């Protein structure tokens, strides 16, 4: 019960509109309370799927090779 | 040693026993309430109730 | 959750109740919500402590 | 002269504090509580007759084993509502 | 259903409260009896209209009228002074 | 019966006459008006009606009856002590309830075991 | 002596159980006569209990507030399908043979699936998956393996309509409808040996019990009529629906006895089925809900057990309580953080029962002498026998002298008492804490300012509730577990939750800033 | 029949008797719980002789008292069907004679005393001899086989025991002596 309340209580302080900004280097993704609801409900397919791909040692530090 | 749940349970049992007519095991100031009498008995170390732990 | 009453109190009560009637499910009242519904101490916190005492108590 | 609502969120707060006896005090004595006759042979609630000063179980005709049970009145109403449908909730008693 | 004689202290013989008389909680404003209920018999239920249980003030005016069906209708207004205190918004 | 009965032992009417007298003495030493509570004073009258046979020697006769033959149960033994039979008809009748009937030579020997 | 409920086992009521547990059979579709007494044999027959004052229930004596209630029963003219079990009935029908009633499975496959089921079927999801697999397997066989007979497909039409797609001459089906009596006869001949394969239980339930022929009647105390201010009895929705059901049943019985045409009997049967399915659940899919005289939808048994205002969430998980008070809050920095200011008006209304002992006799005697009007007084005394006496001005000294060991006094609140202090919504566990009572003249609760953040409260019109524990164990729990000074550190992040806010921080900065200096009088006064 | 049995049970020691030793306080509590009680499967409970062993007390929530498991022995007079009972007739009443057999009183119906036609006195209200002239008195102690036992309730009331006399070997000691004389005469002839 303490864990359930410690998760629920801050959820009244998060935002809904997120940021909605691109900034070239960033991809728009859902954030705030809807993201937490998605994670807890374990949706089969998230609204904004995204992956973070790490390059191997080769091409990792070179911009053109990346 | 004691968890706060055990302490609360012991004090609650002692207070009810004292209220129902059990004698107090330590001298108390006049006019005190049974709950405070049980709390006094407790911090004075005179507790006749023990807790079962597996 | 194994308890019928715990699931019933959450959502879609009638479907759970009728399904439990069909299956002949048995609720052992091992949880918190069912015990609160009955009106007997819950098995958490002070509700799980067990006490004993030596009877021949003599005042000091 | 109504009473204040003691919401289920308050009950969850009480559980989170671990105060079981405070919870039972708030939820039974202050609001509703009653004693019923339960026939442990078949689980059905027995009938107490104030004419004969006698307790007996109508559904199975048992008078030997009729134990006293303490429960909320609202739960008895819930049991009656379930028995209003074809639901049959059997009650298994235990000591202590 | 007859409540205490204390609560009929401020009534007139016609069953209506005297204006400018100070009242307290659950004091009877209009005394009225109703036909009995068959569970008794040869009785009259007490159905007086009384002040709200926690309110207090002074009776300001009493009005006697006739409804759309000719039945008597009585309206009583109670005024209460409210000096500012702690908790007022 | 209280939850979980365990044990059983049959005793003579004289074997409890003295116990009922014990209740009589402790209750009066406690100052209770009745020498012993209801259903026990009347039972004491019932005991003293034919409590002439000594209790200890009643148990002695009982144990000798066990040693005499194995079919005998202590209840039957104390019953035999507390009847004091005189002729065959007596034991035939008192055993007529029992599945087993007593032999007449068994009569003659339990006559010796009975003594007074 | 006293036993507790150890477990609850559910099931389905058999007609024999309903008949035996009932107290009376209902035959008259009316509640009250002209004068106001219950009509003999009506839906408000006194056999089920008494709700009107000055009436004794002949079943168990009692009074309006004493008689608990007794169940009635209605003998339905013809069986009807229970709406809660209709989907299950469809699941069963298309998985068993029409002739022998056996499960349409092969014996070795039955053995394999019985072996599978016994492997911890208590897990509901796995049991459901296994039963779904069995249903899918039994769906796709046109011919029974146990006996030689063709099996026609069955179409389920909501809410309780079953069609049988059976062929005819020139190879054309006519979608025969299955009457409830035919369905009950089909279900009845199912053997118990394969009931676990269908997800049922041979003892707690039976397939033929799901089609009900006798309908239990709830007790009168479960259907309380309200005497409206106009003097007209306002019947509960359930009572009205029962009246309709009895009227339809009586009409059906009369028509059957009179040899009515088949179509009329079918229409009456459908009407009775509709009335029953609305009474059990007025929000059942595929039906127009029954409506009150005012046009509002009726509330029935299924409605009482659902929703935020329903039984489970409105009267079981939460309820209204006694010994509680509510008023606005106002700041008070002069009291300790573990103390709450209580109005004197509230203190003389709420009471804390206390037992008379050798160490508190004189104080209780003084309070009893003070009466129920002086502030440190009392309102009731309870003798050791258990009788309740109200303290009045003519009883003060007599009851004070009668007072002795073993008595109970319902004294007014005092300084140092423990109470529960709550703000809604109860978002997290430190929304409710225990405070020490400190009596105050005015009519607002006084709360220390450092305790605001846990309650998320500001003094702009907020109202907060107060509760008084009534038993010694509850008071001990509140005193030991719920003290305010225990919860300085928040459990969410291990940091303080109670602390200085606003003016506290500003004054601290003003005091400790560089260049701040104070004189003799200022230092002495501030330290004092 | 008098019989001593041992039974375990749980005892609710109230806080008022916490000071005294557990055994005697138990004893009194057992006395109050069942001193004047007659069991269906045991008989009329007479006396809790002594508590053999007392266990510790478990503090159940709500009550606050101590519950101790105990083992004790109690002597119980157990009536048995088809049994001779050597009691004396307490009173007589024209459906049946009442013979006192212990804590309960046994009933000897008029049509079940003696093979002779059903007869019972009215002026003396004890018994009238039709053909046998075979008088049973209120102070005389008799033995009688039992036909039935009325196990109804534990309040030692509404319970009666049927005792037959028609069978041989029962009755007033005088007529038993007369039957013994007849047996002696037949054995001597
Ligand atoms: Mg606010
Ligand atoms: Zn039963
Ligand atoms: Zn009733
Ligand atoms: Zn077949």
């Amino acid at each position: 019960t303490v864990a359930a309340q410690s998760i629920g209580e801050p959820s009244t302080q998060m935002t809904l509109n997120t940021f909605h900004y691109a900034g070239v280097a960033e991809i728009n993704v859902t954030l705030g309370l809807p993201r937490i609801i998605e994670i807890v409900d374990a949706r089969k397919n998230p609204s904004t799927p995204m992956m973070t791909v790490y390059l191997d040692e080769e091409h990792r530090y070179d911009r053109a090779k990346a | 040693k004691y968890t706060r749940f055990e302490k609360a349970r012991i004090i609650g049992a002692r207070a009810l026993q004292i209220s129902m007519g059990a004698p107090v095991l330590i001298d108390v100031p006049p006019g005190i309430t049974p709950l405070e009498a049980a709390i006094l008995e407790f911090e004075k170390g005179v507790i006749p109730i023990t807790v079962i732990r597996p | 959750k194994s308890s019928v009453l715990a699931r019933a109190a959450f959502e879609i009560t009638v479907q759970h109740l009728f399904e439990a009637a069909e299956k002949g499910e048995v609720d052992n009242l091992n949880g918190v919500i069912e015990n609160v519904l009955i009106g007997q101490p819950v098995p958490v916190g002070t509700g799980m402590v067990k006490l004993t005492m030596k009877l021949p108590l003599r005042p000091q | 002269e109504g009473g204040l609502r003691f919401g289920e969120m308050e009950r969850d707060v009480l559980v989170g504090h671990g105060a079981a006896m405070l919870l039972i005090e708030r939820l039974l004595e202050e609001s509703d509580k009653t004693e019923v006759w339960v026939c442990e042979n078949c689980g059905h609630i027995a009938l107490e007759d104030k004419r004969r000063r006698r307790v007996y179980c109508p559904v199975c005709g048992e008078e030997e084993r009729i134990s006293k049970v303490e429960m909320s009145y609202a739960f008895k109403l819930l049991l009656d509502e379930l028995k209003a449908m074809v639901i049959r909730p059997k009650l298994n008693l235990s000591e202590r | 259903g007859y409540r205490g004689e204390k609560y009929y202290r401020n009534l007139d013989e016609d069953g209506l409260i005297f204006p400018e008389s100070k009242v307290e909680g659950k004091d009877v404003l209009v005394g009225r009896t109703s036909p009995p209920r068959f569970l008794s018999l040869q009785e009259r239920r007490e159905t007086s209209v009384a002040v709200r249980p926690s309110e207090k003030g002074v009776v300001d005016k009493v009005i006697i009228t006739e409804t759309g069906d000719g039945t008597k209708l009585v309206k009583v207004t109670v005024r209460d002074l409210r000096i500012p205190e702690l908790g007022d918004k | 019966i209280g939850r979980g009965k365990l044990g059983e032992k049959y005793i003579t009417i004289a074997e409890a006459k003295e116990l009922l007298l014990k209740r009589r003495e402790e209750e009066v030493k406690a100052g209770i008006e009745e020498p012993l509570y209801y259903e026990a004073r009347l039972a004491l009258e019932h005991a003293e009606r034919f409590a002439k046979l000594p209790a200890d020697k009643a148990k002695e006769a009982v144990e000798e009856l066990m040693n005499a033959f194995e079919w005998m149960s202590d209840r039957i033994a104390c019953k035999i002590v507390d009847i004091m039979p005189e002729d065959s008809m007596d034991l035939r009748v008192i055993f007529a309830k029992e599945e087993y009937q007593p032999t007449q030579e068994e009569m003659k020997q339990i006559l010796d075991i009975l003594d007074k | 002596m006293k036993k507790v409920i150890g477990s609850i086992e559910f099931g389905i009521l058999s007609p024999q159980e309903i008949r035996k547990m009932s107290a009376v059979e209902v035959t008259v579709p009316d509640t009250y006569d002209d004068d106001g007494y219950p009509i003999e044999g009506g839906v408000m027959d006194k056999r089920m209990g008494v709700i009107d004052p000055g009436l004794r229930c002949e079943t168990c004596g009692g009074r309006a507030g004493e008689c608990p209630g007794h169940f009635g029963h209605i003998e339905l003219a013809r069986p009807v399908i229970h709406v809660g079990f209709a989907k299950t009935i469809y699941r069963i029908l298309e998985s068993t043979c029409r002739e022998c009633g056996r499960i349409k499975l092969t014996d070795e496959e039955i053995e394999e699936y019985m072996k599978k089921i016994e492997l911890a079927r208590n897990r509901r999801s796995e049991f459901n998956e296994i039963i779904k697999e069995i249903h899918k397997k039994a769906k796709e066989r046109m011919v029974c393996p146990h006996c030689g007979a063709p099996q026609y497909p069955i179409k389920f039409e909501k809410p309780t309509i079953y069609w049988e797609i059976r062929k005819d001459e020139q190879g054309n089906e006519y979608r025969h409808r299955l009457m409830p009596t035919e369905v009950r006869d089909w279900l009845e001949k199912i053997p118990d040996k394969d009931l676990p394969l269908l997800g049922l239980d041979p003892e707690k339930s039976r397939p033929e019990w799901m089609v009900l022929t006798v309908l239990p009647v709830p007790p009168v105390t479960a259907r309380p009529s309200i005497t409206l201010e106009t003097g007209i009895r306002a019947e509960d929705d359930l009572t009205h629906k029962l009246v309709d059901i009895i009227r339809i049943n009586n009409r059906l019985k009369q028509n059957i006895e009179a040899g009515a045409p088949q179509l009329i009997i079918e229409d009456l049967w459908d009407l009775l089925q509709y009335h029953v399915t609305t009474y059990i659940n007025n929000e059942a899919p595929g039906v127009p809900p029954a409506k009150h005289k005012s046009g509002r939808p009726l509330k029935t048994l299924a409605q009482r057990l659902k929703g935020k205002e329903g039984r489970f969430r409105g009267n079981l998980s939460g309820k209204r309580v006694n010994f509680s008070a509510r008023t606005v809050i106002s700041p008070d920095p002069m009291i300790s953080i573990n103390e709450v200011g209580v109005p004197v008006e509230v203190a003389m209304e709420l009471t804390v029962p206390e037992k008379v002992t050798e160490f508190n006799i004189e104080r209780l005697r003084k309070m009893v002498l003070n009466g129920p009007d002086k502030y440190p007084g009392a309102n009731y005394v309870i003798d050791p026998e258990g009788r309740r006496r109200r303290i009045m001005d003519s009883n003060k000294e007599t009851l004070a002298n009668q007072l002795d060991i073993g008595w109970t006094v319902e004294r007014h609140l005092m300084d140092g008492d423990i109470v529960l202090f709550n703000r809604q919504p109860s978002l997290h566990r430190m929304s409710i804490m225990a405070h020490r009572v400190r009596v105050m003249p005015y009519r607002t609760f006084r709360l220390n300012l450092a305790v605001c953040p846990p309650y998320n409260a500001d003094f702009d019109g907020d109202e907060m509730n107060l509760h008084v524990p009534q038993t010694e164990e509850a008071q001990a729990e509140a005193r030991i577990l719920m003290e305010v000074q225990n919860h300085i550190i928040s459990p969410r992040y291990g940091g303080p939750i109670i602390g200085g806010i606003q003016d506290h921080i500003s004054g601290g900065y003003l005091l400790t800033r560089e260049g701040a200096y104070f004189t003799r009088d200022e230092v002495e006064q501030m330290l004092m | 029949m008098y019989k001593i049995v041992t039974v375990k049970d749980v005892v609710r020691i109230p806080p008022t008797m916490f000071t005294m030793d557990p055994k005697e306080a138990a004893k009194i509590i057992l006395r109050e719980t069942y001193e004047g009680t007659y069991d269906k499967d045991e008989g009329v409970i007479l006396s809790i002789l002594e508590v053999k062993d007392i266990k510790d007390g478990i503090i159940i929530p709500g009550d606050g008292a101590t519950y101790h498991e105990v083992v004790f022995d109690v002597l119980v007079w157990e009536p048995k069907i088809h049994e001779v009972v050597e009691g004396y007739v307490a009173d007589v009443m024209p459906f049946g004679a009442f013979i006192r057999i212990g804590p309960i009183d046994g009933l000897v119906h008029i049509s079940q005393l003696m093979d002779d036609y059903v007869v019972y006195d009215e002026r003396n209200k004890q018994f009238v001899g039709k053909e046998k002239k075979y008088l049973l008195k209120i102070g005389d102690l008799v033995r009688a086989r039992i036909i039935n036992i009325s196990a109804k309730s534990k309040v030692i009331r509404e319970n009666r025991i049927g005792l037959t006399m028609r069978q041989p070997g029962l009755g007033k000691f005088e007529w038993i002596e007369k039957e013994k004389k007849k047996e002696k005469e037949e054995g001597k002839k």
